[PDB]
Order: structure tokens, then C-alpha cells, then sequence
């Protein structure tokens, strides 16, 4: 699964270019420092003769 | 202020240990008259070993 | 703020700064245009060390484009990235230079050092507070051997304060591309001991074996093959850019690493490689990460560790990790491994941790790491040198352009300075 | 695709046990009262 | 009015102080925003948060402390989190350079440049109180900035301040794990120019709690913010009495008192007690007695040091919670007849009690459950010796080669403090000998 | 007071010890999560026997949990019952113990030891008075009875004034479930009988007996023979934890029923016993009812009582129940079958009543015995090891981790020395 | 928890592992991919994949088998068929040139030039793995890979981890048809390095699986692909008690000391008695009572003998689904009266069960009907010795003149072992005659 080829279809073959956008796919969704998500958490959230 | 979560509580036993009492006598005097009036239909309680 | 700046000189340097500025605008946001299309604000709020500011939200890379033929201009701005490179930084002579040190660094090179010094200087007063400059060049060439050099000796007497950088892409063991690579790279060493603070020994062909035996990859190309060197040279000032909960920046990552002013000459090396058809099979972990990290299998210059003994590691950290495990898995390459580090530092790791991993990736590391180890790549090239200058190769190209044969002889007498000091702790 | 071979009804935590360990006289006592005739209930007051 | 300011100087003493200041905002209801949600409770008392949190025109709660650093990177944190508007602007203070792990630039450079504003914002802080008790301290015998901007501190406070309770709290290197290389020096750097300006040291060490956050709270891969938790409920249990009220209270300057013994030895230990995950507690006894041994453990200890391999000269067992006077005097009676615990011949006594009566409160989001009763025991072992002579052992181990030191002699302090402090840590360990041996 | 401690060793105790512990719960009235739900106060009388008091009205049963796989907790912990436990008593090893004595109680044995040895102490001073222990394993697996075995042999030397419970299952006659149980038969019982002081020798085909004949279940499982010894069980102690006109508890039992420190083989039983279908067809009074508390069929070790004399005797009862119909009652037993019993002891039968029924009920009872025929039990183990040990079958695996020949044949010596002992008291 | 990692090697290895692997893909809703089926994907519910898969994180489910073999055409159907997405690419390990049925190519030429592959893979699932309780070798005895591979592939697996159990569930030389000249060789000589180092076999032969297709399955020309998924089927049967937790749980662990009753016997049977199409089971009501008669009929069973004469001593009996105890107690009881099933009579236990409480598992394109109950049986017999000695009477006429010998000695043999196997052989033959009558 290579973004760009070198061994493609394609014309011109620059080599200078890398094959890989970057050194993996699965980037964290949300980006937090922990000394955020964790202290951002303070937000989250009888008787019968009365 | 923590005296009236203490003091409403002892307040319910009072009313919990009159209407016991009270239960008791009417769930009694029901169940001799339940007697009663089943034995002038010709029928009864099984009480066990009667 | 904590503004760095990033030099670079020769066609080496230039596809190796190219790539670095492919990663890092990846990072912060910025399109091939200039504008910003990010999606969180902490990638722009210490943009300030490497995109300056224009009008329109324009950030605008902060460097200075060296090189002594033109071509390599072409190359740069007909790039993926390179429309945002400001125009008036792109200084270039006419005349090529000559795959020399010689006329690299005492005639053609002095022609534009006042040129360079001037944007230099140019550039880096516009920043509040500035930690330290940071250059990417080939000892094996011309213009990063002789000019990259000559201007490394220029900032470093402007301004003594100043940290420094250099990303040397040191002369191959096994296959060769330049005749005059035992020629050029040791007098550039010769200036690199006391005219840099922080140097990062980086080998061709160990870029080659890793992109092969790791990244998994039977045709390799200069971007892949700068792609690795681009990882580390970003991961070192991590904490520099991002926040986190143990920050370190490119001083303390100085201080706590070289225990003596010449023995300043590192090993990098960068810590999540995998190959891609195996990114979704692999469980990806510190104790799986330190453990790549510390093989030297995976490591950026082509040296051994097991022939000699790393004096001092450190490894900085990315992404939301805990910090047992860098604790545990880390005291255990130093207490089950002990006969690989120097006895008389008792500690041995600086640990720095980040909260952003990079793009593309949840959880990274890099490592730097001084050694014995870069005392064969120091014997090597004099064993490259002194079979070769003995029989007086190529020195009339060098002795015809203005230096004497006997400034030479100090290039190898302050190397051997460089392994006597290295073999020492040996 | 059909249930084949025997099923045999089995219950693994086991509260058939429990089920047949209530005594089914007091079940109907959950379940309400007895109600009996009186000559066994005159009778039984005199020689049980 | 029992005020007391809190300086949390280096990344640690930050990073702990926001930890701790949100036990703080959560004890008395002061809405992480500054305004106190309309109540009247044992926190909203005016007697119960002015220890603390000074009060304003609009209900703003300011915090009395001064989060100091010289790298903005961490304290932009506390600028741009969900306490930004607490704070008051410039009680939290930063600079531009950091200190890279080296007393020189924390003590003779980057520090300097500095330590005027820090002062003269303590002097107005101190101005608005009317009983500073004392100054609490939060730094890291480690760094660049809590081994030297903190002694430049301690010093310069001392001709200032004078006798005023300078309680400090650092995170005195570990035993095995270790951040850095260059920590050996700074270390017994910083305790020799510190060791005459402070008054008492409740030290604690990363390994200890994380050991305790896995061999307790079963939190098995913990981060900093989770030790940070525990590093701030023995502030809040040796802080309460002068905030929450109750039977026995004690004061920040009853410590010096009871547990330093001799104006040098001034280490106590520190060990809390009910550190159970909500999910192993319930079905467990956490009574006085339970807790209390819990603490003499000889692993509970937060700091990795055995107390069987030296002497206890002080303890000063700090309760919180429906804790019965009875119960707790009868637990300490059982903790002397124990021989695996020893205490020295010059203290016959050696217990210090305080009874606060408020039970422990819950962070929203933590490891530790909602229990009713807790203790937190500072001692002052002579075990803390065992680690002063490894540190030592590392200092010399390198100083022979003088490396790591070119960049320690060119930021100002001249060779020479190395050999100072080396002989005076060397006193500090042949002094706890003499402090042992059993009077004759 | 009078509180047991209660212990599960392997998978087999671990059901029928947590098939307990709904019981129990059942009749002290405690609900799943662990809080009080009942009715009457006399059930909240004497808790402090089975539970401690935790937090805030919640009784935790008090139990040591140990066994080599956590899977088989898998089914007590995720149990109905399995968050009324404390997970500190959840104690477990790693790997696979595989029924052998040297990997159960030498190696893999060894290893838990402390970790089981510890919270069976620190749990055992929290209380006042400790009355004994209680163990739950079997004899045929030695995942338990090694570490069950083992356990005994710890805890008998600090704690040598305690009353010792064993329930352990002893191998059905016909057919076996596991092919190695005769070496784990006499190697358990070698050690059991001079350590222990009661042993309940329950098979499980006369529970199965029991189930398919005076009960006309056609499939009930392995969760409904274990609440048949279950609700036994908790007879047994009734009196410790209930009133009654006369309290027996474990201890003036062991006092009572055996008379020489070889004997602590005892049978149970239940006394309603009959179908869903049978119940009218009943009379649930004591002249009807002691007949099957003696009857073969409702003894749960599959043992002949015309082959067995009764040797000593005793009979817990539950609810509101006259005095002499306990006492003329069993002597009319007596007259019959004079010659089934022992006449060396003028009364045979110890009595015991309680004035609580279980739920459902209005009137129970409960049986304890000692015949003759446990013997015929011993010497078919016998039987089958002497056959099994003559060409050493299963031999090599015991000398494989670390056991010798000789124990075995000291077993086997002691094995027939009981058999020896039991014959010339008759 | 208690996973236990397989191994298949030989053509025969990895073939039934491209259809056994088919089988838990379908129990554990394991897609070709390797997740869970996009939807029906909660944040995480069980622990029963562990035996056989490892989670990525992400929710990918990679198992736990090594796939090595020195033909990678039999290794290219699965790198390219359905199952491409499941396997790791760098587990699944192929050769240049085939061993091609020589046991010297397997264990001195070319098998030397992989063992550090597999070595290196098989330690980082045992890294990976936190309580391993078994090995699950797959291997045939009639090719080089499939049976001089696996001599040297487990003797270095017993030197590097010892104690843990082996396992094996492969094909056997069968009596009569062969598929290659050079299996009474290779048999012969794979024996000699797997006594003391395996712990389980499958003694049976493979005609027997076209027994059972063609006359108790109502299916006409059977194929390999029906033979590998019969196989497969007891292999999850034996495994079925490592995730699914039953009455009683059976292990790994106790497969070893209760089905070898000397240390040079190791062989149990493989016995899977409901093989009913689904054309005879809506015909015919199954029971308990009788599915363990129909295991020991000598109609259903696979047991390649005359089993009027078969002398179980070692049984074994696991049980999956609708089953309850005494019907097996009640059936199993029954069979020790049943006389011409004739038992071991020195052995009065003889047996042990496993009860599972989850029910059979079919896959699609198969013909069996998926059956509310069934067992599996692994019994150690005496009656092997017929089928062996006659093995070894295979190998006794080209002992003789020394036929195909030269292809051993000329490629890196000694002739030695030629020898050194027989006698090994008549030992080991000695040893099951040896346990026959003795006790009378
Ligand atoms: N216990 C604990 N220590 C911390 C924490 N954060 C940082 N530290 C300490 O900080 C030291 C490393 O130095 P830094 O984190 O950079 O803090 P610093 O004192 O400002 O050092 P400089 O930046 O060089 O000036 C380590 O020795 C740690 O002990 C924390 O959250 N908990
Ligand atoms: N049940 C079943 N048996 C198979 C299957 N494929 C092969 N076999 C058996 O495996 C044997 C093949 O001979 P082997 O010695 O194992 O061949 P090999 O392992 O590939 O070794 P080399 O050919 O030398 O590489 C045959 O006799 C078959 O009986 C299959 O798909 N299912
Ligand atoms: N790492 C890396 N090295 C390169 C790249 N392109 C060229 N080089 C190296 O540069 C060396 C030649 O240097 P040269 O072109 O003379 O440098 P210059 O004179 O400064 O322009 C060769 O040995 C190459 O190995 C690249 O993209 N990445
Ligand atoms: N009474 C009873 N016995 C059981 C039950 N489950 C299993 N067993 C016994 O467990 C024995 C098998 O030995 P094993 O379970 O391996 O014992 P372990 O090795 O100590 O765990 C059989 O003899 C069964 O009698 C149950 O629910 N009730
Ligand atoms: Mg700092
Ligand atoms: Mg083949």
C-alpha cells in the first residue's frame, strides 16, 4: 500500500520524493496532552417520615 | 442541620413500631374471623399437625 | 519564544531539509500552500520554532537554502512542498563546487558566506529569545564539507551562546560514490571538534540495510531513504514544539548526554519501524518499542555497538504511554545488559516524554546515543586517509586551490586526538 | 440447520434442585393457603 | 486567619501542584472556574478556604500559591486547562529558557534572571494573608530548577521571611529508575545549600509510589498524574487542620517541633494508608488499627527505603475521618510492643497524633476509593542514610573522571561547590551514625 | 465467638464450596451484591461465623480461594455469587498443576504456598475467638488435593487447638473420572487422617443414587447434587450460628463422635428427601422422618449400612420439634437393628436441635454418621493401587519433579494400617 | 489466559491448517480478515480466543500458529486465498527447495538453513503468550518437511522450554495405500528423535477418514479437504476445554499424566463418534448412552484394527454440548460390564471424562449436521503393536539390500542411524508386548 511508486505506471520517477505520506496509519483521533484529558475530568459530571 | 438527618430518622422508628403493632392486632383479628366465617360455610384452615 | 533555526547546504542537505519540511508541515498543518488546515490548536500554538508568520496566515518556513549550483534549486521549489520556501533564502552561486573541500571552503566558499550570514543574521533577529541553529549537509561533498563547514565556524563566533546541530551524513564502509570522501571528510572533522556542540553521525548504507530489512522494501529511494533520517531530526525537539508530562528541549537533551566538550558525536536512531502490511498484525507497545529501539539492527550509522560501549542513551518519547514501562523496560537494558555501558556513569538514559505522537502514528520514540562505537567509523576513514594521502592522491586539486599540504597533517592529528579520547573508556 | 439428536431439558447452575428441595406444601403456602373442610378441622382439634 | 502560600517550583512541583490544587478546589465546592457554587458547607466556611483559597469582591477563590518554571512549555498548561481562570495571571510565573538539568543555570544564571518577580510576588501574597503558618514547598531534587531556582529560593526567602515554616516536598532521586545522568550532581548539590535554610523535607520517590500503585491500587501501568494524586493527599492530611476542624489538630509548626530532631537531620519519610482501588475496598476492614499498621508497613513506605535496617526517632501519625481517639491510642500501642519496629533511646516518646475530622475526599476520576478513615505518618527514620550514601556513591563514582562538570563550571559555580557539598553530604551520613548508636 | 474459616482447594472444591456460598447466603439471608435483604433478626444473630463485616452493612464471606488456573474462579468469580468475595482472597498460580502430587505439592505446590499461607493468617487473628477450618476440595484431582493436603500440613502446626473440616470427595466405586485417582486416594488420606480431625467421605455416585431414587430427577446436573451437600452442609453447624433447645456445635461433635484420633470418616444426609410429585404423599414429622435419615438410599458414600455397623451417631435437627420424639424415637430405631449397631457404647446416637427451618420448609433435619462399612471404601483403593503399583503404571511422572519411591509404599503402609486398625474395633 | 501456540510443518501440517483454522474462525465470529464481523463488535466481552488468537488492539485477532515448509507452493494458496488477511505475513515461513521425502534433508540439508527462522518466531510467541500450557506440533511421517523437519524442530522446542506438553493431530502411514515409496523410511527414522521428546501421536491411518466418509457420512468420493476438516474437528474438541469453560475442565496438563502410562508410550487415539450426515440425523434420535457405544464401535471409530482385540489401557473421554453425567457415568459404567470391549483389568480406573458446556460447531459447506452432543476420545491401547511391528516389517525388506540408502548417505546421512533406528524400534515393540499378560 504505497502512496507514491516508483516501480508505477508513471512517467517520471523522482527519487528524491519518499514512497510513504508517513511512518504509519492509525494516528491517535483526538489529540491531548494527559495533563489535560486527566485534569479535564473534574467536568464529566430517602425517607418515609420527612 | 446533621442533628435533622439524625432526628427524622429516630422519628421513623417511632412510627414504625406503632404501625406494627397496630398491623399485628388487625392481621389477627382478621384471620380468627376469617376462621369464622369459612366454618359457618363448612370449610377451614388446614393448620399443620390440627 | 523557543524559536530554532535550520540550515542546510549541498544537494545532500537540501533533499534531506526538503523531506524535513515534508514531515513537520504534515505535523503542524501546513498545506503545500502556506495556509493552515489543521484540526486541533495545539499545532499552532509553538509554531513559532519553525514557521514564521506572513500576512493572510501564511506561515513560512524559517531556513536558509545553501548550495553552490542551481540545479538543486529546481529540484526544492518543483518539490510536493516546495512552493512555501520564502524566495530570498534560496542563495546559490553559479560555479559547482567541485566535489571539493578545498575550493568549498577557501575560495568559492568564501565568495558567499557573506551572503549567507547576512540572511542569517537577517532571519534570526527577528526572534524574541533563540536556543540554537541546526544544520543538515555530507561530509563526503563540496559544498556541506566546504561550505556548511565554513559556516558552522561563523555562527559558532557570532554567537557563542548559541547551541548547535549538524546532521552529517559521514562517508560509507562498503560501497563508495566519491573518490575524495577520505579527502573531504576529514578536514570538516577537523573543524566539527570544537565548532559544534551536538553532532548526529549518520551512514548511507545504514539507512539502506534498515529501509530493507525493517521498512521491508526491495527498492528503496532517497526520500524513504531521507524519510528515516527526517523522523529523528524532528524527534529531537519534540518537547521542544509539544507539551507533555516530562519535557525535555535541545539543551537539556545536550547536558545530560556528553560528559566532556569533544565527545560530542552521536548516534541517532528512531524507534517504530514496521512495514505497512504489517501495521494492523503487530500490537504495538513500550516493551516492543525499546526493544527495536535499542537493537542495533535498527540503527541510523552504519557502527557496531557490540564493539564497543555506549558512554551515555537517551530516548524521548511520544504519544499517550505510561511511565512504568519506561522505567521497567528501560532499567532492564541496563541491568541485564551490563557489560555494554560504561562503568564509572551510573545511570545511563535521559527520558523525555511527549503527549503528541506524530502524524500517522500513536506511540514513538527516538534514540540518540553517545558510544565507543563511533571510534571504527573514525578508523576506517583514517584507514581511507592516511593509505591515501601518503602517496599524495589528489592533493595538487587541493594544494593548487589555496591551503598548504601541511593543513592536512592536522586533520589526522586531532582525529586521532578524537579515538585516543574515544579509546580511553575502552 | 435443525436441532438434531435428543434434547434433553438440563438446567447447569441447577435450579431444579432448589425446586425440588421447597417441599410442594409450602409452595401453595407462597402460592396462598389451604382451605379444608371443617370436620377435619374439628375432628383433628380433639385426638391429634 | 491560617493562611499558608504554596510555591511549586520545577516541572514536577507544577504538574503536582495542579494535581493537588484540584483535591483543593474539590475539598471546599470552588468551581474550577473561581466562583463558589452558592452553598454553605465545611468547605465554603470563610474559615475553611481562606488556608488556601483568598477571597474577592465576586466570589473569585484566588489560589495563594506561585507555580514557578523557566520552560513555558508546562506552565501554558495551567494557562490554557480547565483552571485557567483561577490562577491569578501572573501568580503563575515562567520564563523562556529552560534549565537543562543543571544547578549552575538554576542557581547563577537562568535563575537570577528571575527570582526579583517571583519574590515580589510572595511579599504580596504574604501582604493579604494575616498568619502565614508557613510556605509550602514542591520541587525535584533532580532538575535544573527544583534543585537550583528552589535553593536560590529557600536562601533568598529565609533573609526575608525569616522563621517561618518552610515545609518542602521534593521527589529526591530514586533508587534504581532514574530521568537523568546529571541528577547524582545537582543532588547533593542542592541538600547542601538547602540543608541550613529548610525546616522539614517530607521526601517521597517515584519508584515507591509506583510499586504502591501496583501493588496496592492495581492501576499496572501508571502514568504521572496518577502518582501526582497520592503526592497531594499527604499535603491535604498534613494541611486540614488548619482548614477542616476536629478532635486532636495539629499545625504546620508542630512538625519541626515533633519529628526534626536535630537542626541538620531534618528528612521525615511519608506514607498515607487507605490506598485501595474502589473495587478492592468495600469488601475489605479499613479500622484504625488496619490503616495505622498498614502505614509502619515496610512497603507501604513511600519511599524505597526499609525502616528494619535503621532507627525511628519521630512519626507523626496524622488521622482524617470518623477516627475514635480510643481506637487510635490503643493501635500505637500495638505498633510498640512489635520488635520489628525500633525506635531510638533518646525518644521514649515519639508519636505524634492528630485527629482532623474530616473523612478523605474523592477526585472525580482516580484510583483511590471514598473511604471514611485515613492516616499519613511522616517519620524520621535513619534509613534515609542507606540512600544519601548511593547518591554519594554516584556522585564520586563520575566526579573522579570531573565529567558531566564543563558544563557545570562554565555557567558560574566554580569547581570548588562540588568538593563543599561532597565533604558537607559526607558529614550528613557519619552525623545519622553518631544519631543512631544507642545511648551508653 | 465460635466463627470457621472456610477454604477451596481445586476446581471441585470450588464449586461445591461456592455452591455453598449461595446456600448460605441463601439462609442468612444475604443478597448477591452483599448487603442484607431478610426478615427476621435471629437471621443477623450470629453472622460473625461465616462473614466479616466489611463497609457499611456488607457481610464478605470470609473464604480462601486457591487454585492453580484462574478459569475454574472464572465460573466462581462471574457466578451469581461472585462479587460478594473479596478479590483479595482470589489466589491463583500460572500454569497447569495436572493432578500429580510433585507437580501439586512439590513444585507448582510449593511455589503458592506463601501467597495462600499469608491471607489464610492475616484473616485468621482479624477475628477473636477461631473455632477451626474449613476446608472444600476432593481426593481424585491433585490440583486440590495436593494443595488441600498440603494446606492441612501448615496449618495444623499454628494451630493446633482448632477443629479441622475436611470435605473431601472420595472416589465413586464403579467408574472413575480420572485414571490416576488411586495414587491421589492413599497419597491424600496418608497424611489426612493423622492430621485432620473431620473428613466427610462423600462419592459422587450415591449422590447420584440419591437423585435418581427418593428425589425422581431424570437430568439434574452438576448444580443440583452439590446443593444436596450443600444444604447438608450448613447442618452440620446450625447450632453454631441458630439457637436451639440444644446447641451442638463442630467441636462437642468431634468431642462426641469419634473416639481414637484414626476415625474421621463420617457420612451426611439430608432428611426431605422425595419428588415435585411425592409431596402430599408424605407425612413431614420425626416418626416418619428418622427412618430415611438411617435408610440406605440416602447416604451420600454409597457404603452398605446392612454391611455397617454405626459406631457413634449424631443427628442435628431444625425447627419447632418436641424432645421426646428425638429421644424414644431413636431408640425405637435401635430396637429393630440392634445387631447393626455397636453394643460396646451404651448410647450410639448423639442428638442435636435447632429451632430454625430453612426457606420453604416447616421441619428438617440433617444426618452425621461413622459405620462400618467406610472400610470397604479404603480397602478397594487399596486394591486399586496395589494393582497399579506392582509394575509402577503412572509411576514416572511422581519421580519426575521431585518425589520419592518410599513415600508411596509409607502410604500404602499406612493405607492398610487404618484398614488394620478399623477391623479389631468390631 | 492458558493459550497454547501450534506449529504446523509438512504439507500435510499446514494443510489441515488451511482447514482447522476454518474451524475456530467460526467459533469465536473470526471473519476472514481476522475481526470481529464489523457489527456485533461490543469493546471487548471474552478471553476465549486466547488459546489460539491475539488480539492487536486495534480488533484484529491474529493467531497463534507458525506456518513453516520448504514447498511454498502448498504456503502460496493461503498467502493468496481467502485466509490472506488472517496470518501474519512474517509468522507464515516458506523454504527454497522441498526436503523431498529424504529425513536427511529435513534434519541435516536444508533443514538446518530454516531452524533459526522458527526459533526466533516460535520464542516471540512464547514471549507474547503469559502462561503457555502446550505445543500443538502438526506433522505428518511420509515426506522430508513433514517428518525429518519436525525431528529437529522439537528436539531444539524440548531443550529451549522443557516442560511443555506436545501435541499432535497429523497423518500416519496408512497400511495399505501409500502415497509415496519412501514412507516405511521416513517413518522409521522420525520415531528415533521423537521418543522422549513427543507426548502424543495419532497411530491410526488415513483410510480409516475414507471409512468414515464413504460409510458412516453418506458422501461418495472423498477429498483431502473432507479428511483435514475431520481432523480439525478434534482438534477443537481437545482444545474446547481451554475456552469454554465446562462441568469439569480438562487442561492441557493433565492430557499428559493421564493418557501415558510409560514414558516410551505416548500414542492416543482420535475418535470423533457423531460424523452423522444430515440426512441420517433427522432420521435417527442421538443420545448420550449411545454416542459413547457408537466412539468405541468399531464402526465409527477410526481405530485401524480388529477392535474385538483392541486393549484400551488409557482412556480418555471429552465431551461437548447437551450432555449430562450419569448418562456418561450410566454409558461408561454400562461398557466396563460390556464384555467383548476388552479392558485392561490391572487398570480398574481406566477412564476420565471432560464435559463441555458448548455445543458443537459446524462450518459451512461441510456435510455434518451439527449435532446437540458429542465426544471425543483419546485412547492409549496395546493393540498398536500390530500396526507397528508390521511398520517395521515395511522397513525390514529394503533394510536388507539397502534400497534408497544412497540418497541419505550421499547427501549428508550417516548409515549409522539406519541401524541405531531398528533396535530403538524392536525396544520399543518389546516394551508394548511387555505390558500385556503379567497379571493374571
Ligand atoms: N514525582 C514526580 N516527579 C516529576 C514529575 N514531573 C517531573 N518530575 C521530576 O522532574 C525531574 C526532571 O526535570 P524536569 O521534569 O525537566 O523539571 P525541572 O526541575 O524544571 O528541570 P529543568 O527543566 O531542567 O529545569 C525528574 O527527576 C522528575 O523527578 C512528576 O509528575 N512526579
Ligand atoms: N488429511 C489430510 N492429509 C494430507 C493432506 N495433504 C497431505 N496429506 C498426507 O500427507 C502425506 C504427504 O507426504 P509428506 O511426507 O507429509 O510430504 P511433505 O510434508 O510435504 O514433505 P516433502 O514432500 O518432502 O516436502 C500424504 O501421504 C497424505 O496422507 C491433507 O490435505 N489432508
Ligand atoms: N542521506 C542522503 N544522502 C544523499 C542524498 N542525496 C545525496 N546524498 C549523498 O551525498 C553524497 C554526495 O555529496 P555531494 O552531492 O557532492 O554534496 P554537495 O557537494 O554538498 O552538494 C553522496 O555520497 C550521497 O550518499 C539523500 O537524499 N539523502
Ligand atoms: N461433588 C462434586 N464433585 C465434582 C464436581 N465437579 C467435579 N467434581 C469431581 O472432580 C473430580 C475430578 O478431579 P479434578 O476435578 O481434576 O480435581 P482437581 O484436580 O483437584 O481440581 C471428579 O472425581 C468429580 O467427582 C461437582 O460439582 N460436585
Ligand atoms: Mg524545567
Ligand atoms: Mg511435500
Amino acid at each position: 500500500p504505497k502512496d507514491y511508486d516508483i516501480e508505477g505506471p508513471e512517467e517520471v520517477k523522482k527519487l528524491c520524493n519518499s514512497t510513504y505520506r508517513r511512518l504509519g496509519t492509525s494516528e491517535p483521533p483526538v489529540w491531548i496532552s494527559e495533563t489535560r484529558e486527566k485534569m479535564a475530568q473534574v467536568c464529566l459530571n430517602k425517607a418515609l417520615l420527612n | 442541620q446533621d442533628t435533622m438527618v439524625q432526628e427524622l430518622a429516630l422519628a421513623n422508628k417511632q412510627l414504625l413500631m406503632v404501625r406494627q403493632a397496630a398491623l399485628h392486632q388487625l392481621f389477627e383479628k382478621e384471620h380468627q374471623q376469617y376462621q369464622q366465617e369459612l366454618n359457618e360455610k363448612g370449610k377451614a384452615f388446614y393448620m399443620e399437625r390440627l | 519564544m523557543r524559536e530554532i533555526v535550520h540550515l542546510q547546504a549541498g544537494q545532500c542537505g537540501n533533499q534531506i531539509g526538503a523531506k524535513f519540511w515534508e514531515v513537520i508541515s504534515d505535523e503542524h498543518g501546513i498545506d503545500p500552500t502556506g495556509t493552515y488546515h489543521g484540526d486541533s490548536d495545539l499545532q499552532l500554538e509553538r509554531i513559532n520554532v519553525y514557521y514564521n508568520e506572513a500576512t493572510g496566515g501564511k506561515y513560512v518556513p524559517r531556513a536558509v537554502l545553501v548550495d553552490l549550483e542551481p540545479g538543486t534549486m529546481d529540484s526544492v521549489r518543483s518539490g510536493p512542498f516546495g512552493q512555501i520556501f520564502r524566495p530570498d533564502n534560496f542563495v546559490f552561486g553559479q560555479s559547482g563546487a567541485g566535489n571539493n573541500w578545498a575550493k568549498g571552503h577557501y575560495t568559492e566558499g568564501a565568495e558567499l558566506v557573506d551572503s549567507v550570514l547576512d540572511v542569517v543574521r537577517k532571519e534570526a533577529e527577528s526572534c524574541d529569545c533563540l536556543q540554537g541553529f541546526q544544520l543538515t549537509h555530507s561530509l563526503g561533498g563540496g559544498t556541506g564539507s566546504g561550505m556548511g563547514t565554513l559556516l558552522i565556524s561563523k555562527i559558532r563566533e557570532e554567537y557563542p551562546d548559541r547551541i548547535m546541530n549538524t546532521f552529517s551524513v559521514v562517508p560509507s564502509p562498503k560501497v563508495s560514490d566519491t573518490v575524495v570522501e577520505p579527502y573531504n571528510a576529514t578536514l570538516s572533522v577537523h573543524q566539527l571538534v570544537e565548532n559544534t556542540d551536538e553532532t548526529y553521525c549518520i551512514d548511507n548504507e545504514a539507512l539502506y540495510d534498515i529501509c530493507f530489512r525493517t521498512l521491508k522494501l526491495t527498492t528503496p529511494t532517497y526520500g524513504d531513504l531521507n524519510h528515516l533520517v527526517s523522523a529523528t531530526m524532528s524527534g529531537v525537539t519534540t518537547c521542544l514544539r509539544f507539551p507533555g508530562q516530562l519535557n525535555a528541549d535541545l539543551r537539556k537533551l545536550a547536558v545530560n548526554m556528553v560528559p566532556f566538550p569533544r565527545l560530542h558525536f552521536f548516534m541517532p536512531g528512531f524507534a517504530p519501524l514496521t512495514s505497512r502490511g504489517s501495521q494492523q498484525y503487530r500490537a504495538l507497545t513500550v516493551p516492543e518499542l525499546t526493544q527495536q529501539m535499542f537493537d542495533a539492527k535498527n540503527m541510523m550509522a552504519a557502527c557496531d555497538p557490540r564493539h564497543g560501549r555506549y558512554l551515555t542513551v537517551a530516548a524521548v518519547f511520544r504519544g499517550r504511554m505510561s511511565m512504568k514501562e519506561v522505567d521497567e523496560q528501560m532499567l532492564n537494558v541496563q541491568n541485564k545488559n551490563s557489560s555494554y555501558f560504561v562503568e564509572w556513569i551510573p545511570n545511563n538514559v535521559k527520558t523525555a516524554v511527549c503527549d503528541i505522537p506524530p502524524r500517522g502514528l500513536k506511540m514513538s520514540a527516538t534514540f540518540i546515543g553517545n558510544s565507543t562505537a563511533i571510534q571504527e567509523l573514525f578508523k576506517r576513514i583514517s584507514e581511507q586517509f592516511t593509505a591515501m594521502f601518503r602517496r599524495k592522491a589528489f592533493l595538487h586539486w587541493y594544494t593548487g586551490e589555496g591551503m598548504d599540504e601541511m593543513e592536512f597533517t592536522e586533520a589526522e592529528s586531532n582525529m586521532n586526538d578524537l579515538v585516543s579520547e574515544y579509546q580511553q573508556y575502552q | 440447520f435443525n436441532l438434531y439428536g435428543i434434547p434433553t431439558p438440563h438446567f447447569n447452575d441447577g435450579r431444579n434442585m432448589a425446586k425440588t428441595l421447597h417441599w410442594l406444601h409450602e409452595l401453595q403456602m407462597k402460592r396462598g393457603a389451604k382451605i379444608v373442610s371443617k370436620r377435619v378441622d374439628d375432628f383433628k382439634e380433639k385426638f391429634q | 486567619m491560617r493562611e499558608c502560600i504554596s510555591v511549586h517550583v520545577g516541572q514536577a512541583g507544577v504538574q503536582i501542584g495542579n494535581a493537588c490544587w484540584e483535591l483543593y478546589c474539590l475539598e471546599h465546592g470552588i468551581q474550577p472556574d473561581g466562583q463558589m457554587p452558592s452553598d454553605k458547607t465545611i468547605g465554603g466556611g470563610d474559615d475553611s478556604f481562606n488556608t488556601f483559597f483568598s477571597e474577592t469582591g465576586a466570589g473569585k477563590h484566588v489560589p495563594r500559591a506561585v507555580f514557578v518554571d523557566l520552560e513555558p512549555t508546562v506552565i501554558d498548561e495551567v494557562r490554557t486547562g480547565t483552571y485557567r481562570q483561577l490562577f491569578h495571571p501572573e501568580q503563575l510565573i515562567t520564563g523562556k529558557e529552560d534549565a537543562a538539568n543543571n544547578y549552575a543555570r538554576g542557581h547563577y544564571t537562568i535563575g537570577k534572571e528571575l527570582i526579583d518577580l517571583v519574590l515580589d510576588r510572595i511579599r504580596k501574597l504574604a501582604d493579604q494573608c494575616t498568619g502565614l503558618q508557613g510556605f509550602l514547598i514542591f520541587h525535584s531534587f533532580g532538575g535544573g530548577t527544583g534543585s537550583g531556582f528552589t535553593s536560590l529560593l529557600m536562601e533568598r526567602l529565609s533573609v526575608d521571611y525569616g522563621k517561618k515554616s518552610k515545609l518542602e516536598f521534593s521527589i529526591y532521586p530514586a533508587p534504581q529508575v532514574s530521568t537523568a545522568v546529571v541528577e547524582p550532581y545537582n543532588s547533593i548539590l542542592t541538600t547542601h545549600t538547602t540543608l541550613e535554610h529548610s525546616d522539614c523535607a517530607f521526601m517521597v520517590d517515584n519508584e515507591a509510589i509506583y510499586d504502591i500503585c501496583r501493588r496496592n491500587l492495581d492501576i499496572e501501568r501508571p502514568t504521572y498524574t496518577n502518582l501526582n494524586r497520592l503526592i497531594g493527599q499527604i499535603v491535604s492530611s498534613i494541611t486540614a487542620s488548619l482548614r477542616f476542624d476536629g478532635a486532636l489538630n495539629v499545625d504546620l509548626t508542630e512538625f519541626q517541633t515533633n519529628l526534626v530532631p536535630y537542626p541538620r537531620i531534618h528528612f521525615p519519610l511519608a506514607t498515607y494508608a487507605p490506598v485501595i482501588s474502589a473495587e478492592k475496598a468495600y469488601h475489605e476492614q479499613l479500622s484504625v488499627a488496619e490503616i495505622t499498621n498498614a502505614c509502619f508497613e515496610p512497603a507501604n513506605q513511600m519511599v524505597k527505603c526499609d525502616p528494619r535496617h535503621g532507627k525511628y526517632m519521630a512519626c507523626c501519625l496524622l488521622y482524617r475521618g470518623d477516627v475514635v481517639p480510643k481506637d487510635v491510642n490503643a493501635a500505637i500501642a500495638t505498633i510498640k510492643t512489635k520488635r520489628t519496629i525500633q525506635f531510638v533511646d533518646w525518644c521514649p516518646t515519639g508519636f505524634k497524633v492528630g485527629i482532623n475530622y474530616q473523612p478523605p475526599t474523592v477526585v472525580p476520576g482516580g484510583d483511590l476509593a471514598k473511604v471514611q478513615r485515613a492516616v499519613c505518618m511522616l517519620s524520621n527514620t535513619t534509613a534515609i542514610a542507606e540512600a544519601w550514601a548511593r547518591l554519594d556513591h554516584k556522585f564520586d563514582l563520575m566526579y573522579a573522571k570531573r565529567a558531566f562538570v564543563h558544563w557545570y563550571v562554565g555557567e558560574g559555580m566554580e569547581e570548588g561547590e562540588f568538593s563543599e557539598a561532597r565533604e558537607d553530604m559526607a558529614a550528613l551520613e557519619k552525623d545519622y551514625e553518631e544519631v543512631g548508636m544507642d545511648s551508653v
